[PDB]
RNA sequence: UAUGGUACGCAAGUCUGAAACUUAAAGGAAUUGACGGAACAGCACACCAGAAGUGGAACCUGCGGCUUAAUUUGACUCAACAC
């Protein structure tokens, strides 16, 4: 199944992972199939606000940090 | 050095209280003493939830997957080891209705 | 594959009795007649555990009521069933069980004029009035004596409403919300009660059905 | 061609309902389908069938393989949908279903099997005979 | 514990109950450390994203062994061993 959505970061929220290698992030979608939808995603690598992200599922939404 | 005034069990005004087997080990423990937490969880990982809720034959379900009800009763050794309860400072030790 | 193990198997459609939908609900499997084994007769005593998936209109909300049916008859590749039991999901029970109130339970033994002996278990809970959130502070308990009077009353009423009705009648009433309304009205003097429930029904002694009464049970509109 | 000794007359609208008794133990998992009666058994799969290691018997991998075997086999019996009855060893023993529980439930629907009503039937003592532990339980 | 019990017990034992002898401590709560195969929280290239690699080879140079008339000697986890 290949279907893909562009996702732009509004806010950098947390920092997470066992080693602490991942970043938690809030996201607004630009696909056009789902627009302006918001999501919370875990991203590996270094990210700023307002990056774009290639997302294979807009259904998987990451567990928020406490 | 009396540690607790309670002495750990909630029992007063009686000689004897029924003993319960610990969930984890099965050791007999006093029903007052036992660390008892009632658990309502869901049978299924949220992802797994998505997968199943797709395939549910009866669309008339609104939260139409059952929760799992557990009355969980721990002996002390177990509930300490297993972190259900953990060591606190003398002052906090008497705090009664703590969670969130 | 060599010789699918179900090679010998005949299927039958279940048919529900008078309170329920005439439409088949499930299907069952049985081995073919061996010349000793008579296909229809191997199924005489089987027991079906279903929800109300069985009342077309009213079903969808009550997944909470289990109904046992037993096959009285085979007609032409589809198996007719009579009333066997009533019951409840774990969920709908531990749903209702709360700390800081009193849990009342009431068991009764009754006869139909239909010739059935039934055992009905009833469940009830203490209803808080005082308007706070029930808690360690908000204790709701009813006195043990009040509980006893509540039993006596519930029980009595059921035995009365049992003796005057057929099992069709009785079961229909039992599944639905009628008895809960009445029971609250009897009970309220002694103590306000919340979510009265018929926890289970067992059929102790069941007469065999004449062709007549099994026809009259079928009677579907 | 395909002779399916399952039910004679179906449709695309129709639902064919089997029932899945699933037992999850800390030591194993059982995926067992029958008819609505429970009498006539259709499919049977245990974790131990699917792995050679005594310890893996319970695991999600095993539960998955088990599940897909069951599904594949219902599919030819023309069965869309299983009701689910979930169970841990219960009685005097633990009431927490094992690890394979979730995994098998998922892998069943993952395999394109519809899912009917779900109940937990775990054996529940009104009251118990005495537990297999010591008076002091398992030490260590 | 010994012993005596017209004190008990079928028994296990219960009740009653010594002294000789020996000894400067044993003991109670609490403080501070140290420690923990307890709980929590920091920090460091500790790990994480990576890189260059040693460990494998020949050779060089230290240790240890082993031979030796002698194989001078100090130094063995970081915190000995191209010191
Ligand atoms: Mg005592
Ligand atoms: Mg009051
Ligand atoms: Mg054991
Ligand atoms: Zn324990």
């Amino acid at each position: 199944t290949e279907e893909t959505t562009k996702a732009r970061i509004m806010d950098v929220l947390g920092k997470t992972g066992s080693r602490g290698g991942i970043t938690q992030v809030r996201v607004v979608l630009i696909s056009g199939k789902e627009e302006g939808r918001q999501l919370i995603r875990n991203v590996k690598g270094a990210c700023r606000v307002g990056d774009v992200l290639e997302l294979m599922e807009c259904e998987r939404e990451a567990r928020r940090l406490r | 050095p009396v540690k607790r005034r309670n002495a750990g069990r909630s029992q007063k005004n009686r000689g004897h209280t029924r003993t319960v087997p610990c969930t984890n080990c099965g050791r007999q423990v006093a029903k007052d003493k036992a660390v008892k937490r009632y658990t309502v969880r869901d049978m299924v990982d949220p992802s797994s939830k998505r997968d199943i809720q797709q395939k549910l034959a009866f669309e008339n379900e609104k939260q139409g997957i059952p929760k799992l009800y557990v009355k969980l009763q721990y002996c002390i050794s177990c509930a300490i080891h297993s972190r259900v309860v953990r060591v606190r400072c003398a002052e906090d030790r008497r705090i009664r209705r703590p969670p969130i | 594959r060599t010789i699918d193990p179900l090679s010998r198997k005949e299927w039958y459609d279940f048919r529900a009795p008078i309170p329920f939908s005439s439409k088949s609900f499930g299907k069952t499997l049985v081995t073919k007649s061996s010349g000793n084994r008579i296909a229809s007769e191997e199924i005489k005593g089987r027991v079906v555990e279903s929800t109300l998936a069985d009342l077309k209109d009213n079903s969808n909300d009550k997944a909470w009521r289990k109904v046992k049916l037993v096959i009285d008859e085979v007609d032409g590749r589809n198996a007719k069933t009579s009333f066997y039991g009533l019951d409840i999901t774990r969920d709908r029970l531990c749903s209702m069980i709360r700390k800081w109130q009193t849990l009342i339970e009431a068991r009764v033994d009754c006869k139909t004029n239909d010739g059935y002996i039934i055992r009905v278990f009833t469940l009830a809970f203490t209803k808080k009035t005082s308007a706070g959130k029930q808690s360690s502070t908000s204790t709701c308990y009813a006195k043990s004596s009040q509980v006893r009077a509540i039993r006596r009353k519930i029980n009595t009423f059921i035995t009365n409403e049992a003796a005057k009705l057929g099992i069709a009648e009785f079961s229909k009433n039992l599944i639905g919300e009628d008895y809960t309304k009445k029971i609250e009205k009897e009970t309220k003097n002694i103590f306000p009660l919340q979510n009265i429930t018929i926890r289970k029904v067992k059929v102790l002694k069941r007469p065999k059905l004449d062709a007549t009464k099994i026809a009259e049970l079928y009677s579907h509109e | 061609e395909v002779i399916s000794y399952g039910p004679p007359n179906v449709g695309a609208n129709e639902n064919v309902f089997g029932v899945c008794h699933i037992m999850a133990t800390w030591n194993d998992t059982f995926i067992h389908v029958t008819d609505l009666s429970g009498r006539e058994t259709l499919v049977r799969v245990t974790g131990g069938m699917k792995v050679k290691a005594d310890r893996e018997e319970s695991s999600p991998y095993a539960a998955m393989q088990a599940a897909i075997d069951v599904v594949n086999r219902c599919k030819e019996l023309k069965i869309n949908a299983l009701h689910i009855k979930l169970r841990a060893k219960g009685g005097v023993e633990t009431k927490q279903p094992g690890p394979g529980a979730q995994s098998a439930l998922r892998a069943l629907a993952r395999s394109g099997m519809k899912i009917g009503r779900i109940e937990d039937v775990t054996p529940i003592p009104t009251d118990s005979t005495r537990r297999e532990g010591g008076r002091r339980g398992r030490r260590l």
